[PDB]
């Protein structure tokens, strides 16, 4: 069959790329020493590094070292310090929220006042992460998409483990540091305040969210069809059109009645990944202090079905012909 | 919590708010893609008497690097063929064209392409971005097997050539085209193949796309050192048409 | 006013008649079916009831 | 109504059966044997669930339920009113993306481009059809399908995942939740950064891929490439679906049991003290 | 004079006069079913 | 009034006539439907009944 | 003279003839058939 | 009534046949398949019950 | 004279013609059956 | 007050009247919809009562 | 003279007076049907 | 205090403009709901009452 | 002179000129109507 | 305190301009809402308390 332009069939390799510069010396804080790896060349770029080294990054990796290292070394504790059993129940282990007890009041050690100053270093590390990704962008000379991509899901971050609290007035409200202790904070608020499918803002996160999937797929699948006139080097069919985008473009205006342009598309992926966490932030926002149970808000304002059958094992079948006696 | 009236509450007044703002951003998307290609024209070349909904957006303008002046979109179609080989198969709009002459050397269906600038594309430092391997310093292969001096299959199992060199983006470490080497019976000169449209083996490089007697007319650069867009553009639809009329079986249906 | 047909200098008659075609036919299919959500107003049920 | 660059285009050929029968155009969609198919079924298929809507009794789109039968009729068919009408609907709506998937061929046969995105269509299929034909085959009865209805297929999802006490144990389901969310990550930073080259401050110079690769190196210490990009994401979408399609179907006919459960291997390894 | 569109006034004043004579024969015609409507079954 | 021809140099026939017929198959198709959801007027159940 | 589509006056007076031509026969079978179903059951 | 031929100098035969024949074969099914949905017209189990 | 699809008057003529001859022995196979339907089993 | 013409001299009348037409429907809706839903301003149900 | 949309003095004063001149119709029909809501049944 | 025209040389009153009809018609429409959200300054039960 | 948006001194003059005007009646306007709201039902 | 004036010799007044309006429209609102969470700075519960 034909080449479908998934691993590259041959590699080359030349002398290693340090990065562009302007007047505002990005050379001076950049790192010397690069590598190259082979196995990822099949896939994409073989070169890796060099980095850069601002302030806000060292500030965000020290502090999220603390982070990690607090929850772990708590975690070791809880256990008697015993390495075979530390392992054994790695993915059992967490780092518990305060108790309701205790309000918005300062915990004990022993019940929440390492689980807050946990969150406090990891707050400051992600805000310190922000601010670095804000700088790189006004020093480049670029515009500050990926700033407000970043800020649509510090939203969600920080509505789920800052704004609610206070709001509920209690840190108790918070979820915990686990593998699986996170996710049974999941089921058990889903199953606490009603039923999360009826909430309307879960919905439209839920379909922002297929959207998303559902357009890097198609766009994907799309670049790549037309890679064989050039079609990879977006920049340039945007600055001066060729037949790639012409192609593309026709493809789906006779699949569904409509299309898109080269730049255009990217602001359809950009919008679709940015509205999910941003309508999920708002409805989480939105239960408990208004809404506490949402099966009865649907029934209330009527979109919850009916049923007519009847309820029960008893109803359809018998327990001995179940078993087959 | 109370409500306002009825059984509106705070979640209702939010979800109606989130409803007009999907709207106009809905109009604000639809609208933004419409910056090529616009107005319709008819199977004549005449302005269609419908145009959609959606009026046409405002202008833009970019400023390009190179010292290469500036765009403003919307705007004309300076991208547009001028005298195409192509004849109507009905008297009104909504059915197909038929070539008039060869299509493969007129240019047109699969084999189209577009008016682009005759500029060759530049890197961040102005020289001309796809360079051939003999003139790059410290480019070497480190991995896969190497093409240069095996021999080129074409689509109907005939030996036309050898693989002389490569064409490498220096800026990007990746290769771009393939250069060969004809041999006096299937032609002269050199001819390029884009990377995407070979299949590298251990003893040979197939190219399925044409066959054998389509060598010889596919379009030369003027330059031994440098490529244009537009005869980038040329080189690769002469080889994308040969997918559908290399031969008479492969243009009709297949059942 | 006298000089109300001055709008077609400034909108394109096209985009605002298949609107207006819209949004009359939307409308008129509305009103109806608010009418049968009632009581008192819903005939299908008032033709059952006198039969 | 054309676009201006559109007429070079639109020649004859190209198709995998029907010549010129239905070689042309209806405004902007492209026709042919499989868009006649997909005609056929989708409205076939539309107004059998309008005409059960209205023997059901209302026409509330929050509130129309079209149900599959019950268990006790096995694999076979069921009274039209009863839950055949929902077997009918499944085999309309499996012909229309059949149909569908096939049309997208020949578009791409004749624009002269490869493949991809019918392939890529073939995994939503793939993950559908499982959904609905290989579990409830597996299982033995055509019960085990979800309904037909906007607010009355979320607690058929509920009642299947509480099913195994708690379905966030299911380690296939970890592994889908995983690809979703990278596949949305990669996606958001991809639109950033093509907008941001291509849309400077003002009274600035647009920008190229050399500088998107110093950007990301800097930020990161690493830079996937253009072109390393798009496959990422193709294979993050693909093996989203994939391993969605496999947690779904390990859950009824393989594993019985709780799904939390499933980590005593790992609980009681020799290993340990 | 002022024109959006590239008509002129000539051709304003016809189109105009042709939508406003549609117009009152609907507002008739739905005058009318209103009367009738209203004497079936008052409301008010 | 007299002057209703004038709708075809605005609208292109060809265009009209299809959404027309779309409408008009669609509409009758909802009324046709909405009478079988009641029990006064569907036809099949009163041919049932009276039998 | 005013004219997006390209037609004549001559022309769209042809075509609005046997266009109303084909709407009165239309309506004159709606009319006949809602006369019937009235007389089999009323709904007024 | 008599200028009814006219409708052949603005559509082209090759869609309206292909349009047509979709149409009456997707009414012919729906009608037969609802038919076959009622307890008074389905004559699969009329022939059951009557045997 | 108004022709989009290129054909003349005679030939439509001609094609109307042989559609209604279609449509009317079509029609007539429609009665016959749903007057034996009838027969069968009345709906009225 | 005199001078409140010049507002034209700042927005596009086009972008204005459609905007101003939306949010005038809207409104009106909107406050039609309110008047519903109390029980002393129900028409419908002053309406049902009052036979 | 500063003009953002293109227009002149004497344009934006004719657009002006026939906008007002809409609303004040508007204005008054709103003031007809606010009177009669408020005998039939009054607020405040 | 006599000097404040010169806002108009710092900001575009174009987007200002938009901003203001925005913002206002918000305020205004919420401060509404507040009080009608109220019971001693809802102004629709007050009619019934006073009834 | 300090200017950012491209106006003059009289243009900014008259600009707020006109746009004081029209402050000073919606804020009369507003002032009338939460005197009569006062006097109907004081909140103080 | 007599050279505070070259505060301006720093910052852009444009960005501060916008900056201060969101700020002083936000603080207001939010002691406003906090205000009216209480229960005895409730000045529209207030009245109807003291009727
Ligand atoms: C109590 C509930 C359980 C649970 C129970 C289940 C069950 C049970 C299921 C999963 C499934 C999934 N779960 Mg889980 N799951 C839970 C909560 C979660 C959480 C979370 C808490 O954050 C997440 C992130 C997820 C996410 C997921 C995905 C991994 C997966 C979704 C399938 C999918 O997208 O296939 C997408 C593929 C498709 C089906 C797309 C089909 C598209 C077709 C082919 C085309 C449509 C054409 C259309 C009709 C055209 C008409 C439109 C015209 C314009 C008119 N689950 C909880 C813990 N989960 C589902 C799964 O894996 O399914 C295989 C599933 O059934
Ligand atoms: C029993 C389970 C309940 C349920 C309970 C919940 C709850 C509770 C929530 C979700 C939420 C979501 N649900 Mg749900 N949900 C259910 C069933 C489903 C199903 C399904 C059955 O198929 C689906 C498709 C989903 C999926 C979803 C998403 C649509 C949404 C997550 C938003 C998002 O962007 O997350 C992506 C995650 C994020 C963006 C988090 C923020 C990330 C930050 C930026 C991390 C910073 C980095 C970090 C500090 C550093 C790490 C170290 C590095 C290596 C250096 N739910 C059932 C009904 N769902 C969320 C939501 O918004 O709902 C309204 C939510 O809170
Ligand atoms: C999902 C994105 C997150 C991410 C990704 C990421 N970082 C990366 C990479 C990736 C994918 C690399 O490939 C690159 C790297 O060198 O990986 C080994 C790197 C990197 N990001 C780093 C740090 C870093 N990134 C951060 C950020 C992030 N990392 C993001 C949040 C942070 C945070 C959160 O604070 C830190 C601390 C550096 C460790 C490294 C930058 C590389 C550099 O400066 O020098 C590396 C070059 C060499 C001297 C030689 C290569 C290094 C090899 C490990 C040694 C020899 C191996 C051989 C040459 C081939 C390697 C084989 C492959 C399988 C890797
Ligand atoms: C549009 C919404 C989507 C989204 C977007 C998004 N996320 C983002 C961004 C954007 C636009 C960034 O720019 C930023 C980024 O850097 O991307 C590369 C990021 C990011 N989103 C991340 C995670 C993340 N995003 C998620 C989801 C989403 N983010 C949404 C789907 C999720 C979930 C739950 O689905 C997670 C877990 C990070 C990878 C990164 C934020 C980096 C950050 O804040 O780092 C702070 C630093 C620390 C906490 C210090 C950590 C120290 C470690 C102990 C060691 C050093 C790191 C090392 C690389 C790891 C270990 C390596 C081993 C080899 C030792
Ligand atoms: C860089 O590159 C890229 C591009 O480019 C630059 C792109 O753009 C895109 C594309 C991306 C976008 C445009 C972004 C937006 C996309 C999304 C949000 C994705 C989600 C999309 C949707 C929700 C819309 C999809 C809509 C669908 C599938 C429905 C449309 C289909 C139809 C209406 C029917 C199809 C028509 C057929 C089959 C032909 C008709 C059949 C016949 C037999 C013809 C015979 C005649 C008749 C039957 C009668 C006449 C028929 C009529 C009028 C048809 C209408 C009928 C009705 C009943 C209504 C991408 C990815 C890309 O990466
Ligand atoms: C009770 O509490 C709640 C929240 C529920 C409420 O209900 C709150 C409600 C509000 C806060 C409501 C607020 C309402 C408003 C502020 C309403 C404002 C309304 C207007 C300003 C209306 C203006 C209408 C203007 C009209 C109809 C103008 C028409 C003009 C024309 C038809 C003429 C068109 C002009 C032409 C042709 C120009 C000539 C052309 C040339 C080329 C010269
Ligand atoms: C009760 O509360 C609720 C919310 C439930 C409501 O029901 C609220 C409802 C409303 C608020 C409703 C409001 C409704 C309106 C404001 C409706 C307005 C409607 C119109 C202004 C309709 C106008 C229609 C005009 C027409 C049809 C006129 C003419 C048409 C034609 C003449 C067609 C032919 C056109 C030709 C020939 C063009 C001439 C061409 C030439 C070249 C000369
Ligand atoms: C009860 O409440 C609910 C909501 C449930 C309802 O049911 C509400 C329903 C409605 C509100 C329904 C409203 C319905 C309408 C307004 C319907 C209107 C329908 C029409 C105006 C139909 C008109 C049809 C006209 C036709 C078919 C006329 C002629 C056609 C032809 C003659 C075809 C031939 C044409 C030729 C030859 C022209 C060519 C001539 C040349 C010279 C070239
Ligand atoms: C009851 O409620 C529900 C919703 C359930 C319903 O069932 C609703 C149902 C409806 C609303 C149904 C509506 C049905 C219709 C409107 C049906 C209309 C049907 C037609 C108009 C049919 C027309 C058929 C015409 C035919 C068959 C004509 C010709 C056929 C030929 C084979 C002739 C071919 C012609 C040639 C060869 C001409 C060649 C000539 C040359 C010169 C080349
Ligand atoms: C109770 O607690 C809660 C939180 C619930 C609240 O309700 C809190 C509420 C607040 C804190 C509210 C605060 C509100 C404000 C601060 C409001 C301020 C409002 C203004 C300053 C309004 C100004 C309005 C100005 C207007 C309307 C001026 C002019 C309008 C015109 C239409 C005229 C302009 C025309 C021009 C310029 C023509 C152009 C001229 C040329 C020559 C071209
Ligand atoms: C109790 O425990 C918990 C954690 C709960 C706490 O609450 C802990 C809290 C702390 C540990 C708090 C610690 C707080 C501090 C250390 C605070 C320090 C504060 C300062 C040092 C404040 C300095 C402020 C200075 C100010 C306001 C200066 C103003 C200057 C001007 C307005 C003049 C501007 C100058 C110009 C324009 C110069 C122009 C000259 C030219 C040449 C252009
Ligand atoms: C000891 O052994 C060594 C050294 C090897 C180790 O260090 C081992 C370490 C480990 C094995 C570590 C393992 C760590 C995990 C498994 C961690 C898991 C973490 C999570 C799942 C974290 C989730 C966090 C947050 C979530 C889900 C949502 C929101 C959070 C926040 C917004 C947090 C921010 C907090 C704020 C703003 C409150 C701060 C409080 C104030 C008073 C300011
Ligand atoms: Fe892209």
């Amino acid at each position: 069959p034909e080449y479908q332009n998934i691993f590259t069939q041959v590699q080359v390799q030349g002398p290693a790329e340090l990065g562009v510069d302007n007047e505002n010396n990005l050379t001076e804080e950049r790192t010397t020493g690069t590598g190259f790896s082979q196995l990822i060349g099949w896939i994409g770029n073989a070169q890796l590094g060099p980095i850069y080294l601002g302030w806000f990054g060292i500030i965000s990796l020290v502090t999220g070292t603390l982070w990690f290292n607090i929850v772990g070394f708590n975690m070791l504790s809880q256990v008697g310090y015993s390495i075979p059993e530390f392992i054994r129940q790695l993915f059992w282990l967490a780092l518990e929220p305060p108790s309701p007890e205790y309000g918005l009041r300062m915990p004990p050690l022993d019940d929440g006042g390492w689980f807050i100053i946990a969150s406090f270093f990891l707050l400051v590390s992600v805000i310190s992460w922000w601010l670095r990704t804000y700088q790189l962008a006004e020093m480049h000379k670029m515009g500050k998409h990926v700033a407000w991509a970043f800020a649509a899901a510090i939203w969600l971050f920080l509505v789920l483990g800052l704004f609610r609290p206070i709001l509920m007035g209690s840190w108790s409200e918070a979820v915990p540091y686990g593998i699986f202790p996170h996710l049974d904070w999941t089921t058990a608020f889903s199953i606490r305040y009603g039923n999360l499918y009826y909430n309307p803002f879960h919905a439209l996160s839920i379909v922002f969210l297929y959207g998303s999937v559902l357009l890097f797929a198609m766009h994907g699948a799309t670049i790549l069809a037309v890679t064989r006139f050039g079609g990879d080097r977006e920049l340039e069919q945007i600055y001066d059109r060729g037949t790639a985008s012409e192609r593309a473009g026709l493809f789906w205006r006779w699949t569904m009645g409509f299309n898109a342009t080269m730049e255009g598309i990217h602001r359809w992926a950009w919008w679709f990944a940015v509205l999910t966490p941003i309508t999920g932030g708002i409805g989480i926002l939105l239960t408990g202090t208004v809404v506490d149970n949402w099966f009865l808000w649907a029934v209330e304002h009527n979109f919850a079905p009916d049923y007519t059958q009847d309820y029960g094992y008893e109803a359809y079948t018998t327990y001995d012909g179940f078993l087959g006696r | 919590e109370e409500t306002f009236f009825g059984n509106f509450d705070l979640a209702s007044l939010s979800l109606w708010l989130f409803y007009g703002f999907f709207a106009l951003l809905i109009y604000y998307l639809q609208t933004e893609n419409m910056r090529e290609g616009y107005p319709l024209e008819d199977e004549d070349g005449n302005t269609a008497a419908n145009q959609g909904p959606f009026p046409l957006p405002k202008e833009k303008t970019f400023k390009l690097q190179h010292g290469r002046g500036e765009l403003t979109l919307p705007g004309e179609d300076v991208q547009r063929r001028d005298n195409l080989a192509l004849r109507k198969t009905a008297h009104g709009n909504g059915f197909p064209m038929e070539p008039t002459g060869d299509p493969m050397l007129d240019g047109v269906g699969p084999a189209s392409w577009s008016k682009r600038r005759d500029v060759p594309e530049l890197d961040a430092h102005g020289h001309p971005k796809i360079v051939p391997m003999s003139a790059a310093e410290g480019f070497g292969v480190s991995a896969g097997t190497d093409p240069r001096g095996l021999p080129v299959m074409a689509g109907d199992g005939e030996i036309v050539g050898l693989v002389s060199d490569m064409w490498i983006d220096e800026a990007e470490q990746l290769v771009r085209y393939l250069e060969l080497e004809l041999d006096p019976e299937w032609g002269d000169g050199k001819r390029l193949v884009q990377r995407q449209m070979v299949r590298i083996k251990s003893d040979r490089v197939k190219v399925r796309s044409i066959y054998g007697k389509h060598f010889k007319n596919v379009p030369k650069t003027k330059s031994p050192n440098q490529v244009t867009l537009l005869e980038e553009d040329k080189i690769m639809a002469y080889y994308a048409g040969g997918t559908l009329y290399a031969d008479e079986s492969r243009l009709e249906p297949q059942l | 006013m006298s000089k109300f047909y001055k709008i077609w200098l400034i909108f394109d008659p096209r985009r605002v008649f298949v609107a207006q075609g819209v949004f009359l036919f939307l409308l008129a299919a509305m009103i109806h079916l608010v009418l049968l959500s009632t009581e008192h107003f819903n005939w299908f049920e008032l033709a059952a009831a006198n039969a | 109504a054309l676009l201006s660059f559109e007429r070079k285009y639109r020649v004859r050929g190209g198709t995998l059966i029907g010549g010129d029968l239905f070689d042309f155009w209806v405004g902007p969609f492209y026709v042919g044997f499989f868009g006649v198919t997909t005609a056929f079924f989708a409205l076939l298929g539309t107004i059998l669930i309008f005409w059960g809507a209205s023997q059901q009794g209302t026409f509330n789109p929050w509130l129309i339920n079209i149900a599959p039968p019950d268990l006790s009729y096995g694999l076979g068919m069921a009274p039209l009113m009863e839950g055949g009408l929902w077997q009918i609907i499944t085999i309309c709506a499996i012909g229309a993306f059949v149909s569908w998937a096939l049309r997208e061929v020949e578009i791409c046969r004749k624009l002269g481009m490869g493949y991809h995105v019918p392939f890529a269509f073939s995994v939503a299929i793939f993950a559908y059809v499982t959904l609905v034909v290989f579990r409830p085959l597996l299982m033995g009865a055509w019960g085990h399908g979800f309904p037909y209805g906007i607010w009355s297929h979320l607690d058929w999802v509920s009642n299947t995942g509480y099913a195994y006490l708690h379905f966030h144990y299911n380690p296939a389901h970890m592994l889908a939740v995983t690809f979703f969310f990278t596949t949305t990550l990669a996606l958001a930073l991809h639109g950033a950064l093509v907008l941001s080259a291509a849309n400077p401050p003002k009274g600035e110079e647009v920008k190229g891929p050399d500088n998107e690769d110093t950007f990301f190196r800097d930020f990161i210490g690493y830079s996937i490439g253009t072109l390393g990009i798009h496959r990422v994401g193709l294979l993050l979408a693909l093996n989203a679906g994939f391993w969605s399609a496999v947690c779904i179907i390990i859950s009824g006919p393989v594993w019985t049991k709780g799904w939390p459960e499933w980590w005593n291997w790992w609980l009681e390894m020799p290993i340990w003290p | 004079d002022l024109s959006f569109t590239g008509l002129t006034d000539e051709q304003a004043q016809e189109l105009h006069s042709v939508y406003m004579s549609g117009l009152w024969l609907f507002s008739a015609v739905a005058v009318v079913a209103h009367l009738a409507t209203f004497i079936w079954r008052p409301w008010f």
